[PDB]
């Protein structure tokens, strides 16, 4: 055989990658996720089913597939769960409340053995108002250490702002490639 | 016969170092001809045996027996049937005719001491026939 | 040759027992 | 006591049609079709239908239902024996057997019909006998069918006088989920194509168990056959008064003996399969193929059937000898091994996907089987030991026999 075609391709990039949009329900998924692919604050309707987009960037094409944090949809992860190499979790710093369900949530999509090869991505959502915690304290509370085997890296991203989206798309693509 | 003369020595010394009282399967030569041992056959191989010697006084036993038997199939290709003896207790004639080959006592016809016994006769009178006209048809 | 086994030549009867 | 042998077709038409006695109406075979799909679709579907006061008895061809209706108490044995016997007949002499000879071959398969059997009653079933005397491309009949000697029709010379024989060997074994077998059977069959000079008169000898005994020599390695089902040239009466196993041999090839004993010994392969399937997620089969055949003997052609999901897809298989395909139309994975020696052991690690949609209903757990095949290895032990070749001429016999080993009912039930 011959690979002289993959590597004119590769010389200059190939590769793409996939990611996953995954959290509770209002957690700036949808926002985060347009801010991403277009670079505004769009306002939607709440997730009743999925969105699924790309993003291009460092010459990945980084799919992003939005999972709503509903009670109905919150089982059919799983669907997604097939053919996925990436995937993002997006926390809700601002409801105390629901920290415990998206914890749970995280912990219960996190047992599965089949969804073994994608990294963690956890992405500090709401990144606005004062009662928001810091890089550590949500980390520390989710007990992100204790995932053994997983890779996973907490940032904080302002929805309305959008600071941190481009290092955690970095830290994304430094996890996902492992070339120059 | 060079290769029945090569094995004689062979087998002599194997019935001998065994004492007188782990793989599975029937392989089978291929093309290799497989026929109960003949009276002319039984006849030659007893004076052969006669002649080199090993086999007259030695003391029967059943796993020396076998190992002749054994080394006989594998070098002539005879099924190991023809060389069974009359039951005791006493002289044991072959059960195939042409056998110069006997068991005599040397002292439960299963406890009495037997050794092989070389008998002209035994080619030319059917004592085992005669003794087991039953066991003959 | 044949596959399944070589064919073998077989005897008359049983030649030792008469 | 069949009343109307008819041959039908995938479709319900009548291919042939042949009455022997009249007594049944021949638009009954309109309505079997009907009471077919209605047994099927209901699980009370037999091979023996019944449409009022005329049942219909008949086996499942290739592509024709030989459904033969009668209205009497007749014999179902004595139908399905005929209708036996006519598809013997009809492979015998047509390569095939489908519609596209049923509407080809009518000329001929007319006439055989009417010969075969009259007023319900079969009178000469042997394709060999009965090639002399009815054929698509007539003279007197043959004296075979009149003489008591209607398997070996006299006259028959050849340069050369060899019998070629083949002592193929069925290992089954039915080996329970809990790893324990419990059908553990060796069915023997001694086919024998014998061609020679005139009608010659074989004596065939082989190191029987019982017969060993009643000679004296029951103590070397005698074959155990539990049943002997020897062959109509065959002598019963000289098999049952002092084992001798004298008979006529036939002009091609034919089945002379067919022993049936059972094995108490270990399988010749033993699999060590498992089973690490996820729950909607992926599923693993690491399965060990162990021989525990003798080193000397080679299982040609070894193929281990590994039952795989039926929605399985973008499967991977880590094996060590052995090629290891997945066909979708079996849904199985098939364990193929071109030469597999005795004592070897291959090692495959299947690795397949599954949907994240469970099933809507079960789909079972189908017995993994083995398709080895070891020539020249007889399990059961059994050794020619001489054929009485005699012809009132006088010739010198060339017989030849060989011996096969394969798998017959060797199935392995899944967990
Ligand atoms: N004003 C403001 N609202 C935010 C911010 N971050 C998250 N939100 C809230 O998060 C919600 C984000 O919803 P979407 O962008 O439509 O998508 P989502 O995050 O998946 O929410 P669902 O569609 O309900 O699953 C918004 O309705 C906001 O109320 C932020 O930085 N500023
Ligand atoms: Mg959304």
């Amino acid at each position: 055989g011959n690979i002289f075609a993959n590597l004119f391709k590769g010389l200059f990039g190939k590769k793409e990658m996939r990611i996953l949009m995954v959290g509770l329900d209002a957690a700036g998924k949808t926002t985060i996720l347009y801010k991403l692919k277009l670079g505004e604050i769009v306002t939607t309707i709440p997730t009743i089913g999925f969105n699924v987009e790309t993003v291009e960037y460092k010459n990945i094409s980084f799919t992003v597939w939005d999972v709503g944090g509903q009670d109905k949809i919150r089982p059919l992860w799983r669907h997604y769960f097939q053919n996925t190499q990436g995937l993002i979790f997006v926390v809700d710093s601002n409801d105390r409340e629901r920290v415990n369900e998206a914890r749970e949530e995280l912990m219960r999509m996190l047992a599965e053995d089949e969804l073994r090869d994608a990294v963690l991505l956890v992405f500090a959502n709401k990144q606005d108002l004062p009662n928001a915690m810091n890089a550590a304290e949500i980390t520390d509370k989710l007990g992100l250490h204790s995932l053994r085997h997983r890779n996973w890296y907490i940032q904080a991203t302002c929805a309305t702002s959008g600071d941190g989206l481009y290092e955690g798309l970095d830290w994304l693509s430094n996890q996902l490639r492992n070339q120059k | 016969s060079k290769s029945s003369v090569i094995g004689w020595p062979a087998v002599r010394e194997r019935m001998r170092r065994a004492e007188p009282a782990e793989e599975v399967g029937f392989p089978v030569t291929p093309q290799v001809p497989l026929r109960p041992m003949t009276y002319k056959a039984a006849v030659d191989l007893s004076h052969f045996l006669k002649e080199k010697g090993g086999l007259e006084g030695l003391i029967h036993s059943q796993r020396r027996q076998d190992i002749l038997d054994l080394w006989i199939y594998h070098t002539q290709g005879y099924f190991p049937d023809w060389q069974n003896y009359t039951p005791g207790p006493g002289v044991r004639y072959p059960l195939t005719f042409g056998w110069c080959y006997k068991l005599v006592p040397v002292e439960d016809p299963e406890r009495e001491v037997l050794e092989w016994r070389f008998d002209s006769r035994l080619a030319f009178h059917h004592v085992a026939r005669e003794l087991h006209p039953e066991y003959f048809k | 040759d044949r596959k399944g086994g070589s064919y073998s030549q077989a005897a008359g009867s049983d030649s030792a027992q008469s | 006591s069949a009343s109307a042998v008819y041959v039908l077709d995938l479709k319900g038409k009548v291919l042939i049609c042949r009455n022997y006695r009249g007594d049944v109406d021949m638009s009954e075979v309109e309505h079997f079709m009907p009471i077919l799909m209605e047994k099927e679709e209901e699980g009370m579907l037999s091979p023996i239908l019944a449409h009022g006061g005329v049942r219909f008895m008949w086996i499942k061809h290739n592509n024709l239902y030989l459904v033969a209706t009668s209205k009497k108490n007749a014999c179902v044995s004595l139908v399905f024996s005929f209708l036996y016997k006519v598809v013997q007949v009809f492979s015998e002499y047509f390569k095939e057997l489908e519609e596209e000879s049923i509407r080809d071959n009518f000329v001929i398969i007319y006439e055989l019909l009417d010969e075969l059997m009259d007023f319900g009653y079969p009178q000469t079933t042997d394709s060999k006998i009965l090639q002399e005397y009815i054929t698509q491309e007539a003279p007197r009949p043959p004296a075979t069918v009149t003489n008591a000697v209607s398997w070996r029709s006299e006259g028959i010379k050849y340069r050369k006088n060899e019998v070629f024989l083949d002592v193929i060997e069925a290992v089954n074994l039915l080996v329970s989920a809990n790893g324990n077998v419990l059908r553990s059977e060796i069915v023997g069959s001694i086919k024998m194509r014998v061609f020679l000079s005139g009608m010659p008169e074989l004596r065939l000898g082989l190191n029987d168990k019982v017969l060993f005994d009643n000679t004296g020599r029951g103590k070397s390695k005698s074959v155990e056959l539990e049943d002997v089902k020897f062959h109509q040239c065959v002598r019963l009466s000289r098999f049952e008064n002092d084992r001798t196993i004298s008979f006529i041999p036939p002009d091609g090839e034919f089945e002379l003996m067919s022993y049936r004993l059972n094995t108490h010994v270990k399988p010749l392969i033993w699999i060590e399969s498992v089973i690490e399937k996820h729950s909607h997620s992926r599923i693993e089969y690491m399965v060990k193929a162990k021989s525990q055949f003798k080193r000397r003997s080679t299982a040609n052609n070894v193929e281990i059937h590994i039952p795989v999901p039926n929605d399985a897809d973008s499967p991977k298989f880590k094996t060590t000898v052995g090629s290891v395909k997945w066909v979708p139309e079996n849904s199985e994975i098939v364990w193929s091994v071109k030469s597999f020696p005795g004592g070897k052991e291959y090692l495959m690690r299947a690795h397949f996907g599954l949907p994240s949609v469970e099933a809507e209903d079960k789909e079972g757990k189908p017995p993994i089987s083995v398709k080895f095949e070891i020539p020249y290895f007889t399990t059961s032990g059994i050794q020619v030991r001489y054929l009485k070749i005699i012809e009132k001429s006088g010739y010198q016999a060339l017989p030849w026999v060989r011996y096969i080993t394969q798998n017959g009912d060797y199935q392995l039930r899944t967990q």
